[PDB]
């Protein structure tokens, strides 16, 4: 994450300490049907899965 | 260069200040700051013709360039010197390297493209749609330096591929694979846009099935 | 025959409107001829006036044959009309092929639509005229099929007459455009 | 020389098997000549192509999920680690002469098989041929449709490439895994474990080359046996009745027509397999769980399913410690659809109470409710199909992805209702047009101004006049153009450039006119006598 | 459920659907459009589109029901 | 039919006068010589009216007076047959849909959609033109 | 029927995957699951090439 946007980060309960500064790590497996949700839009910080959008 | 920097500034002050603030800090709700983007970002934005923009929307589309190669170089020098950041790979004669950027390993470039790039355009870079009005464009009509600087400076909703995330040899392999996929003719016949089963089904319904039904109507009878 | 034929008058007025469309194209051409400065056409353009004359002559011959086919169809002879219109179709096809060949040779010599303003106007005007020629060829094919599918009534003769009207308008427009491009320059 | 051989062979055959009565019965069978009755035959002929090319493809395909390095001729994949199935598919496309052609003809034949099954289903549904006694034949057809869909799915899943592997992972793994009680058990029975296993491709290969083709072959055999011994339906017409079949005998008109249609369909499939590229696997690369592509769509006969999964709005349930995901909906969806397709004749039989023997087809305009339902279902299917392709539509036609998603979501409700309304009104309006023609006569397009100024159109009555006596609708099409009743005359006979002598023109035109009168007279006598 | 004057070819095939099926179909379609407002989306333009289409459907059903209840429409 | 012709060459006379006046007044007293866009359009407007008027004049030179061109005419003079007017057709909507497919394919620059629209246009125009000329089916 | 289908029936919850907390089912584990209670698991990029 760009630091100018790190104030916008909302953290999940029980995962408040999973990032190392600006670097977050998520699964690359969609929670819907298991396709690789592998489209990272940086200016919206949106992870997109092409199998079902 | 004093002449080069002055020409870059005199181009920038009549093409970019209304959105970029005339001191390269962004205009609040027109454009972002231009400190640190560098010659590579300027080259990819202008030589593609995306920039100057005209409307604030989901995505600024590619257009014919608004300047020439020398003017793009002057603007890149201006923005680089006022800030500082990545540069375009140059050639032995002062221009930007085009054939030199074409890598050797095309299988590795293909693997890297499919891991990093094909997720947003497609297998062969034919383009793909994004969330809200945005999309990843077709890569066919883009020379190697544009590909390299698009990897190097992710413009908008493109992840930024630094020189250590994607090394220059990796970047050249990806450039080589992209150019090879753009320039390769289809072997099975007419490539139906390179998108897969959707144009195939449309062709079957509009050519094969139409011809089959017409032949049935010719052979059979009405009433 | 104490009344006028309305398919003919409708074709005539529509052909006048198409003349107006080519007027727009001519206005596009004449402008940027006065802005070049006299270097018209500019290099690397060198008009191939050795293939442009033959296709012009073939178009004039096709107009003559089309009028002869009209003469055939005015007396109810469907077969002579078919023959003259097939000859006209073949010669118009030859004209289109020659235009395409000149296009190819010009594009090979660095004269393109994005390449120059002269290229832009030249290919725009000539290509639109070629599209009109291709429409005329489609009209010829459709008319021949319709003559094949029913007894040759005076309605068929009217259809042939108006198709010939369109063909005459097309080659007259080509005569004007040839005189404007390869002679006035 | 061949007449004696034919006579001796016939004598030997009759002395050994005495088939004369049965062969004569099969040669005299009468088949109606409507063009739509050819639609099913397309699904037959493509299937035969699918057998032939299929056998060819079995001589070069190794369906192993074992991983190897390519070292083939295709440079842009040299040294890439891939499964053995993907490598053998590449070898077919590049190392076997005509292998790419056979692959493409096979895939095109699969697409035409699916499409022609759909069009034949539309014909059967709208003409009402599913009615008694032909309900079981509709059931068999529906089973064949489902089997063909899944057979094609398995087929293009056979070469383990990125697109097909992504489709496998999405549908066959994700949907199966999420089923309420037995989902993981089904997944581990099918895959032998987790999705990226080692047995999936051989199992699908066995299912796809032997099991499903065998089931489809048996079902097509039973299907055609039912069609043969339950003689074909027909549309109401001049000589037609519920107790007869009017058409042509098998020998030789029907046999030659069917053979020529087979040859022409094979020609179309060969031309498409040569000139059009389908499934260029080498551009997709080997399947890798870490990679995916933007254009992730199955072959079109499955597209609707994905569209459903794209449009259903993230509705999940959480019972006591358990999760019911969104994919479950999709499964139920498909189930319901298939159910609603299999038991339609019985649903309509219950609803309308119509349980009478029917051999005369219905024109779709004469059944506005069923036509409206069929148009509604077609609209919904098309909408789901296009919602599957909404990423490509968004890319090519400038529209946002969320816009297409919400258009699809609202449409899967609004559009079927509009289409039902429009189809119902359109069918009744076609009925009204038929009645208008029957009651005033055909409008000839000729306008006369009477001496007092009356602009009248010349009507050509189809029956006697008293103004015509209004005829009664008999379920048959009516002419509405005068060129279709012969008013357009005949052109001068010749070679399109040169006429024949007028004596030959007179002889041919008079002979044709006499033959047309003789045919119409024969039909009229048969109609009059039987009724 | 129809007459030859309304559907000319009524004797030939299924030609009537009870108006109850259409009325409850409209109500259920409106309910589905409304219930699609519960889910995962930041924006609220789609909610207004759903509300507008549901309003149109409910208005059509209400008008049809009212006119059949008063006698004009049959 | 003298009136329609006469109106067309009246328009032709005025348009020719205006075109020549514009050409002369732009050749001298303009910034950059002849304007070359109004002049061209005015000259070819003159040509449009000239073609229509000339054809109508050739028709009037070859025509005895019709009822509608004849004052003191009686309806009974116009009695008889008028000709063929199409009673109904659904081909125009198909032609328009085909041209719209082509227009969309050339607005969003998609050559495949342009080709599909062009093929659909040829097919629907064939259907329109052939509609009243297709014979009875052979069977 | 039982002796036919029974060869395909596999328990998805049979513990087969080692873990720093014993044996666990496949669906509960991935390659990120530590295996000896202090295992250093690196986030490695795919170079797409030996190593
Ligand atoms: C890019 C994707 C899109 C492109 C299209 C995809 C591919 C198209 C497939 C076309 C294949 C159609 C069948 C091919 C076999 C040829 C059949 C044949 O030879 O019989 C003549 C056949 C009539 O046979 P018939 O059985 O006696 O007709 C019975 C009635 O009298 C008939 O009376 P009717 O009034 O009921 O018939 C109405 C209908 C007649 O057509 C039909 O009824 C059959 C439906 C086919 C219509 C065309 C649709 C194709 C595009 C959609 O009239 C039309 O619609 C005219 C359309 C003609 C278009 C041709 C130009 C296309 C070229 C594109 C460039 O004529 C046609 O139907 C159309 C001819 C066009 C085929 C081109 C090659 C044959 C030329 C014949 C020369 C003599
Ligand atoms: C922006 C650019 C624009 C360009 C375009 C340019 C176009 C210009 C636009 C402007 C045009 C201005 C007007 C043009 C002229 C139109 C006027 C005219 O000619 O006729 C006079 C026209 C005649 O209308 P009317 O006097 O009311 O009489 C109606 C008829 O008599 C009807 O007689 P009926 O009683 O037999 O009606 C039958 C039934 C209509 O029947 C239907 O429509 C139902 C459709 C489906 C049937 C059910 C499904 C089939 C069964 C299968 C399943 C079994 C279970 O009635 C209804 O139920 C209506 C409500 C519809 C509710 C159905 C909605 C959902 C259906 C359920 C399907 C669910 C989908 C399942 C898919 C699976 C999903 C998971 O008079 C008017 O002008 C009325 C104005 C309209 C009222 C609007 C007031 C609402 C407030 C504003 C909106
Ligand atoms: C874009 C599409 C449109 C959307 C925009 C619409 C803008 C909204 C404007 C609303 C118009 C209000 C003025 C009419 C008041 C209607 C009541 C009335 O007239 O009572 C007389 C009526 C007289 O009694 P009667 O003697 O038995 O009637 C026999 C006569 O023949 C009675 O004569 P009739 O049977 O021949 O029908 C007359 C009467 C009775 O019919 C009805 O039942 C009307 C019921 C609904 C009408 C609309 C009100 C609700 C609209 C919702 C808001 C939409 C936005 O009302 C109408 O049908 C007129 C509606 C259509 C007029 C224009 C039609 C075509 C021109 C459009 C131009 C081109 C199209 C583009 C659109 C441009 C629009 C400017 O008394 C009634 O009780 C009828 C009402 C039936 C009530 C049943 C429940 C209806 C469901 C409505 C609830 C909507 C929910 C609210 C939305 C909440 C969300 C925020
Ligand atoms: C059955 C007829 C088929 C004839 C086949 C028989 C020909 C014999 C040999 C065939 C050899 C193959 C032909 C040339 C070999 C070849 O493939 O040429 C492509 C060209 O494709 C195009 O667009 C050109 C479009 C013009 C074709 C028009 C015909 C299409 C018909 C079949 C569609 C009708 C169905 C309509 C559907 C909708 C109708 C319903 C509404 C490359 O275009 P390119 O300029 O490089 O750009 C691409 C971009 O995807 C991108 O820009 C990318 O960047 C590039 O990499 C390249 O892929
Ligand atoms: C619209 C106006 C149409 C005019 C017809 C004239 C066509 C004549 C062809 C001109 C030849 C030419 O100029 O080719 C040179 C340039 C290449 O530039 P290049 O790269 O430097 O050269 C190459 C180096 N490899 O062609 C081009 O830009 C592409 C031109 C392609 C013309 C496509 C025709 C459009 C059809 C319009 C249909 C209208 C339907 C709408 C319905 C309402
Ligand atoms: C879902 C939705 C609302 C979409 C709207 C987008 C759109 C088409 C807007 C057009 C503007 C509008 C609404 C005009 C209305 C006036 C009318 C009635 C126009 C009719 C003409 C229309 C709508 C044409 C569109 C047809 C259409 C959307 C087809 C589906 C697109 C498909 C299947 C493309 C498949 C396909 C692709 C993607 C290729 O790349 C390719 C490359 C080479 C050969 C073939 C192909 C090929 O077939
Ligand atoms: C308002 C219409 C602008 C004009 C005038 C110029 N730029 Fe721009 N720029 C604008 C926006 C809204 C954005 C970001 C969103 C987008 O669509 O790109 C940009 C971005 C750039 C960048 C890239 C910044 C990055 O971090 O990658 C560069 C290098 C850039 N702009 C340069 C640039 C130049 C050289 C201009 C004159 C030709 C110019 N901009 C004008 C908005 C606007
Ligand atoms: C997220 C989706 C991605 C990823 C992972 C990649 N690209 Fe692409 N790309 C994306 C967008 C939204 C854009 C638009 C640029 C803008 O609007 O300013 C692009 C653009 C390109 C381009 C320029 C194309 C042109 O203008 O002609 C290229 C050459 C390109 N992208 C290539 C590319 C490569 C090589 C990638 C892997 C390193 C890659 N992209 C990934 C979206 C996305
Ligand atoms: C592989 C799939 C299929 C094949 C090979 C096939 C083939 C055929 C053929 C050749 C006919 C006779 C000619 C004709 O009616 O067109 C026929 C008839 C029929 N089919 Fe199909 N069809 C298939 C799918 C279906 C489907 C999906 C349905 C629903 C269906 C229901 C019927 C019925 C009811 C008939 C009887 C038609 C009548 O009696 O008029 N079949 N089938
Ligand atoms: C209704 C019947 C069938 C359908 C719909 C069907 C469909 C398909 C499809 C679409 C493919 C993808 C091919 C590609 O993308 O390259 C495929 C592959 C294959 N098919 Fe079929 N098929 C059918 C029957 C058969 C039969 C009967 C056989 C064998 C006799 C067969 C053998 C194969 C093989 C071996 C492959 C994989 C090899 C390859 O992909 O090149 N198929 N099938
Ligand atoms: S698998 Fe990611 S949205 Fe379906």
């Amino acid at each position: 994450i760009k630091p100018a946007d790190m104030h916008r980060v909302i953290k999940r309960k029980g995962q408040e300490s999973f990032n190392f500064g600006e670097l977050f790590a998520y699964t690359k497996v969609c929670s819907h049907l298991g396709c690789p949700s592998s489209l990272y839009e940086q200016q919206t910080y949106r992870i997109l899965c092409p199998c079902h959008q | 260069q004093s002449a080069l920097l002055r020409t870059g500034k005199q181009l920038f002050e009549t093409s970019c200040v209304s959105c970029h603030g005339a001191n390269l800090q962004g205009v609040p709700d027109r454009g972002p700051s231009l400190i640190g983007t560098g010659e590579a970002a300027v080259y990819f934005q202008v030589s593609t013709g995306r920039m100057p923009a005209m409307r604030g929307e989901a995505q600024a589309p590619s257009k014919p360039p608004h300047f020439d190669e020398s003017q793009i170089d002057a603007l890149g020098a201006y923005v680089q010197a006022n800030g500082g950041g990545p540069t375009v790979p140059r050639d032995d004669h002062g221009a930007v390297a085009q054939e030199s950027l074409i890598g050797g390993d095309v299988a590795r470039g293909g693997d890297l493209f499919r891991l990093n790039c094909a997720s947003c355009h497609n297998f062969t870079g034919k383009g793909g749609a994004l969330s809200s009005g945005k999309y990843a464009p077709d890569l066919g009509d883009a020379n190697p330096a544009q590909i390299y600087t698009a990897m190097l400076t992710g413009p908008q909703n493109m992840p930024k591929f630094s020189d250590r995330q994607l090394t220059p040899d990796e970047k050249r392999d990806i450039v080589a694979y992209v150019r090879e996929s753009a320039e390769t003719p289809s072997y099975g016949g007419y490539g139906l846009g390179g998108f897969g089963p959707a144009p195939e089904g449309m062709a079957m319904w509009i050519i094969g099935m139409v011809a089959a039904i017409g032949v049935a109507m010719w052979i059979g009878s009405r009433a | 025959l104490n009344r006028p034929n309305m398919v003919s008058v409708g074709t005539i007025v529509w052909l006048s409107s198409e003349l107006m469309f080519f007027a727009g194209l001519f206005a596009m051409y004449f402008t940027a001829r006065a802005q070049a400065g006299g270097a018209w056409p500019p290099e690397p353009t060198e008009l191939n006036l050795a293939l442009a004359v033959p296709v012009t002559l073939v178009l004039i011959a096709s107009s003559f044959t089309c009028q002869m086919g009209v003469f055939a169809a005015e007396r109810g002879d469907v077969f002579g009309l078919r023959r003259w219109y097939v000859i006209t179709f073949l010669m118009g096809l030859f004209f289109v092929l020659g235009q395409g060949y000149e296009y190819i040779h010009l594009v090979e010599h660095g004269t393109t639509i994005p390449g120059s303003a002269y290229g832009s106007v030249f290919y725009l005007a000539t290509g639109f005229h070629g599209l009109h020629v291709i429409g005329g060829l489609v009209a010829f094919v459709l008319l021949l099929a319709r003559t094949k599918m029913s007894k040759f009534t005076p309605a068929q003769a009217t259809a042939a007459i108006v198709v010939s009207y369109y063909w005459h308008f097309v080659d007259i427009v080509w005569i004007a455009l040839f005189a404007t491009i390869y002679f006035v320059r | 020389d061949f007449a004696k051989l034919a006579a001796a062979q016939g004598d030997a055959i009759d002395s050994r098997y005495h088939p004369s009565a049965a062969v004569r019965r099969q040669l005299n069978k009468v088949f109606p000549t409507h063009w739509s009755f050819l639609l099913g035959e397309i699904a037959l002929y493509s299937f035969i192509i699918l057998l032939l090319t299929g056998v060819w493809l079995t001589l070069f395909f190794d369906p192993s999920m074992a991983h190897v390095t390519y070292d083939g001729v295709y440079q842009p994949l040299r040294g890439v680690q891939m499964s053995r199935a993907y490598e053998t598919a590449l070898d077919i496309s590049f190392e076997v002469r005509g292998g790419l052609f056979v692959r493409q003809v096979h895939h095109w034949a699969a697409l035409m098989f699916a499409a022609s099954i759909m069009v034949h289903l539309a014909r059967i549904f709208f003409t009402g041929a599913f009615r008694r006694p032909r309900e079981a034949n509709w059931v068999i057809g529906s089973l064949l449709l489902i089997l063909a869909m899944f057979e094609g799915y398995f087929g293009y899943s056979l070469p383990d490439d990125l697109l097909s592997g992504t489709g496998i992972r999405a549908a066959l793994s994700g949907i199966t895994m999420g089923m309420p009680v037995i989902g993981t058990w089904l997944h581990w029975a099918l895959f032998g474990g987790d999705f990226p296993g080692e047995i999936l491709i051989p199992r699908l290969y066995a299912l796809h080359i032997l099991l499903i083709p065998g089931i489809i072959l048996a079902l097509i055999g039973a299907h055609l046996a039912l069609v043969w011994f339950q003689k074909h339906t027909q549309f109401p017409g001049p000589g037609r009745t519920e107790t007869n079949v009017v058409g042509v005998r098998v020998m030789p008109v029907f046999a030659v027509k069917s053979g020529a249609f087979f040859a022409m369909i094979t020609g179309v499939l060969g031309l498409m397999g040569g000139l059009l590229t389908i499934n260029p696997i080498w551009n997709l690369g080997p399947y890798k769980p870490s990679q995916v592509s933007a254009g992730s769509q199955p072959d079109f006969y499955m597209m609707w399913t994905e569209g459903l999964a794209r449009l259903w709005p993230a509705w999940e349930f959480y019972p006591f410690g358990h999760t019911i995901p969104q994919g479950v909906w999709v499964a139920v969806g498909m189930g319901l659809v298939f159910a609603l397709l299999i038991a339609y004749p019985f649903i309509e039989k219950k609803v309308t109470g119509d349980d009478a023997h029917h051999n005369l087809l219905q024109r779709p305009r004469d059944v506005p409710v069923r036509t409206a339902i069929g148009s509604m279902a077609i609209a919904l299917y098309l909408l789901l199909t296009f919602a599957c392709m909404n990423d490509i539509i968004a890319l090519k036609f400038h529209i946002s992805l969320n816009a297409t998603t919400w258009i699809g979501r609202i449409g899967m409700v609004v559009l079927p209702a509009i289409v039902y309304f429009v189809a119902y009104r359109w069918a009744i309006s076609l009925q009204r047009s038929d009645r208008e023609v029957l009651e005033h006569g055909v409008e000839t397009g000729i306008i006369k101004r009477l001496p007092h100024g009356a602009y009248v159109e010349l009507h050509q009555p189809l029956g006697p006049v008293d103004h015509p006596i209004p005829l009664e609708y008999a379920g048959a099409p009516l002419p509405k153009r005068m060129n279709k009743l012969g008013s357009g005359g005949a052109p001068g006979t010749g070679s399109f450039l040169f006429p024949d002598p007028a004596v030959e023109h007179e002889a041919l035109t008079e002979a044709a006119h006499a033959s047309e009168h003789k045919s119409l007279t024969a039909l009229k006598e048969h109609q009059d006598r039987i009724h | 459920g129809v007459d030859v004057e309304d559907v000319p070819s009524a004797e030939w095939g299924w030609s009537h659907m009870p108006i109850g099926v259409m009325h409850i179909g409209g109500l259920l379609s409106a309910a589905f459009l409304l219930v699609m407002m519960r889910g995962n989306h930041v924006g609220h333009v789609e909610d207004w589109f759903l509300i507008g289409f549901a309003a149109v459907i409910v208005a059509l059903v209400g008008r049809n029901w009212w006119l059949r209840r008063r006698g004009w429409i049959r | 039919m003298h009136i329609e012709a006469r109106l067309f060459e009246i328009l032709t006379a005025f348009f020719a006068l205006a075109a020549v006046v514009y050409a002369v007044l732009t050749a001298m007293f303009a910034t950059g010589g002849v304007e070359w866009a109004g002049t061209t359009a005015l000259v070819l407007t003159t040509g449009l009216t000239l073609i229509t008027g000339t054809f109508f004049r050739f028709v009037a030179r070859r025509l005895d007076t019709r009822p509608e061109d004849y004052e003191d005419a009686e309806i009974s003079d116009g009695a008889g047959e008028l000709g063929f007017f199409a009673p109904h057709s659904w081909w125009p909507i198909l032609i328009s849909l085909s041209f719209s497919t082509a227009a969309v394919g050339a607005a969003l620059w998609l050559p495949w959609l342009i080709a599909a629209g062009v093929a659909f246009v040829i097919t629907s125009v064939c259907g329109l033109v052939f509609e009243y000329y297709w014979g009875p089916e052979k069977h | 029927l039982v002796a036919f289908i029974g060869g395909l029936i596999k328990n998805p919850w049979k513990p087969v995957v080692p873990t720093a907390e014993g044996k666990k089912a496949v669906l509960w584990t991935s390659g990120w699951t530590p295996r000896f209670k202090g295992e250093t698991i690196y986030l490695a990029r795919a170079t797409g090439r030996e190593s």
